[PDB]
């Protein structure tokens, strides 16, 4: 069911009016917007729903696996089939640039999400990413969908689809490294600190590089457990790549909203942001323990910041304290 | 209208530099296609030799 | 008439009201532009090292002519294994088109034995590309200096 | 004669391995085996760069674009920072 799953996924996915000159054009407008599609492919995509996801999911499971990752893989089917990669890549990122608008419609924005994770999982192909595949500007436009997915029964099915999304990107990141790109660094920790304040986190979470992307159910666990994934020095690259991802928790380590200054508003008292600081203070005890050398210097730099920048609130102090 | 003609100069600048950055990825895939081929020869030459 | 002077000399204080800004940022940038030109000789100095390194190999190439000569003189095939290394030597002589300004890409300096090796003095080969990337992390370069 | 050729094709063979400017060595650093025959398709040339002798291609293009060293790369990043001083400005 591994060719026949990825032909079955690929009727309502390969449609009679399938437009690769549209493709072609995005790919050479730098992939920074999407032109509406067709009716004709959005209907067949539609026609069946998620349901359709789902069966490209199953359609590229024995291909992401491993056991047909071959020479009779995704790219040999595809040339003799005459598919292109390319096309489903320009589907996932019309369906982000429909997650990119406001006031959106809650099953838009799943298909969006799943459509951005099948685009994870298409990369989580070994090779397929020097079959031009990757674009930089796309991804990280369905990186910030992830902060965009947030409307401006939603919200169970928004965090779903927020949830296979994160799943398949953090199964996708000890595969891919950052070596070459230091600028999702700033990106997607932004995303991950933005996409913190979503749930409360009742229990203190112990962050290694071995949690399942089904175990931590909760988005500030999945986004430590990608940023101790990033501490790695093929992921995190210097210093440079520490200290904005320490100013970038010094906000949320300072009880306070986002933002900096005193015009920002200081936070209420809510035990879901002291049950949030734990997790950040046994999660960044955690990552002493690894480091036990360059920790030191940058987490001093880090409390330089910290003792530049106070509120004087009794709970704020205690808190700090 | 001061600040727009430096607004369109910095607009310049960051065009061309995501230009220059589209340049540095195509000649950049363009040599991995030797660094593929370079692949193939190594592969190649250690067959051919033993 | 003086009224409509006094807002001249106005003028003439708000033309420059500061200057402490733009005297600090062509600071910098003039810092920049002497960081361009020090890395430039420094990179001069890694061009004539790398010069130094085409200069060992082929003053090796020209004493091994010499030894396969005095083989081929005096049997066959050990003149042509010297050969054979010389010919891969010149392969790898490409690297004498020194591609990074090109100059001391064939300009050779007056120590030919001595100072034209690259691989018997690792400082030049070390403290230069350390002053470079030194100096490459440090430039944010700009006409900034020159256009204030 | 032809044990020193033997000696020769060796020394090619062990030279194959474990250098930088040398042929496997980087076979092992890539791990590059999506590929057991990494010609995909058709091979083109061996002209538009060499293994042998390398710095013969396009990264003559490459340096031309490298004679600006100014890091106009802030501007350049997608925080449209410039653009967004624009727009708070509008």
């Amino acid at each position: 069911v591994a060719l026949r799953g990825l032909g079955s996924g690929l009727q309502p996915w390969c449609p009679l009016d399938l437009r690769l000159e549209w493709v072609d054009t995005v790919w050479e407008l730098d992939f920074t917007e999407t032109e509406p599609l067709d009716p004709s492919i959005e209907a067949e995509i539609i026609e069946t729903g998620l349901a359709a996801f789902t069966k490209l999911y199953e359609s590229l499971l024995p291909f992401a696996t491993g056991e047909h990752g071959s020479m009779e893989s995704i790219w040999t089917f595809f040339i003799e089939n005459n598919v292109s990669h390319s096309t489903l890549v320009a589907l996932f990122y019309h369906f982000v640039q429909i997650v990119h608008k406001k006031n959106v419609s809650v099953q838009y924005r799943e298909y969006g999400l799943h459509a951005a994770g099948l685009y994870f999982l298409l990369l989580e192909v070994p090779g397929s990413v020097a079959n031009q595949v990757f674009h930089p500007v796309m991804f990280d436009k369905c990186i910030q969908t992830l902060k965009k997915s947030w409307p401006q029964r939603d919200l169970s099915q928004i965090r779903n689809a927020i949830f296979h999304l994160l799943k398949n990107f953090l199964r996708l990141l000890p595969k891919f490294s950052l070596k070459e790109k230091p600028q999702c660094v700033q990106n997607c920790i932004e995303v991950f600190v933005s996409l913190t304040n979503f749930e409360p986190v009742l229990h203190e979470c112990h962050v290694t590089q071995a949690r399942a992307l089904n175990q931590a159910k909760y988005i500030p666990e999945l986004a430590y457990y990608g940023l101790y994934l990033l501490c790695s020095p093929i992921h995190g690259e210097g210093d440079k790549v520490i200290s904005c991802v320490f100013h970038q928790m010094l906000s949320v380590i300072l009880m306070l909203e986002v933002g900096e200054g005193s015009h920002r508003a200081p936070l209420a008292v809510t035990s879901q942001v002291i049950n949030c600081r734990n997790q950040a203070v046994q999660f960044i005890s955690a990552l002493v323990d690894e480091l036990k050398e360059s920790i030191f210097p940058v987490v001093r730099i880090l409390l330089q910041h910290i003792c530049a920048k106070v509120v004087d609130k009794s709970e704020y102090r205690t808190f700090a304290a | 209208e001061e600040i727009t003609p430096t607004i369109q100069k910095l607009k310049e600048e960051r065009s061309s530099y995501l230009e220059y950055q589209k340049v540095m990825r195509e000649i950049e895939h363009l040599s991995r296609l030797y660094i593929a081929y370079q692949f193939l020869l190594a592969e190649d030459t250690k067959v051919r030799s033993a | 008439v003086e009224i409509l002077n006094e807002h001249r000399g106005e003028k003439l204080n708000r033309v420059k009201m500061v200057e402490k800004e733009k005297d600090a940022l062509e600071g910098e940038k003039n810092i920049a532009i002497e960081f361009l030109t020090l890395e430039n000789e420094i990179f001069r100095k890694k061009n004539h090292v790398c010069q130094y390194y085409i200069y060992e190999l082929q003053k090796r190439i020209a004493e091994m002519e010499t030894q396969k000569e005095k083989i081929h003189e005096d049997l066959k095939l050990e003149q042509i294994d010297g050969h054979i290394a010389e010919h891969n030597s010149k392969i790898k002589y490409w690297h004498k088109e020194i591609s990074k300004i090109s100059n001391p890409i064939e300009e050779i300096s007056v120590l030919s034995p001595e100072d034209l090796e690259a691989i018997k003095n690792p400082d030049s080969i070390t403290n230069q590309i350390a002053l470079l990337e030194a100096r490459c992390h440090e430039m944010k370069p700009n006409l900034g200096a020159i256009a204030e | 004669k032809i044990k020193e050729l033997d000696h020769n094709i060796s020394k090619h063979k062990r030279e194959a391995e474990d250098g930088a400017a040398k042929v496997s060595k980087m076979l092992k650093d890539y791990d590059w085996i999506n590929a057991e025959r990494h010609l995909f398709g058709q091979p083109n040339s061996a002209y538009d760069f060499k293994t042998n002798n390398p710095k013969e291609a396009g990264q003559r293009l490459q340096k031309l674009q490298e004679m600006k060293e100014k890091l106009g790369r802030n501007v350049n990043m997608r925080a449209m920072n410039v653009l967004t001083e624009a727009e708070e400005r509008y």
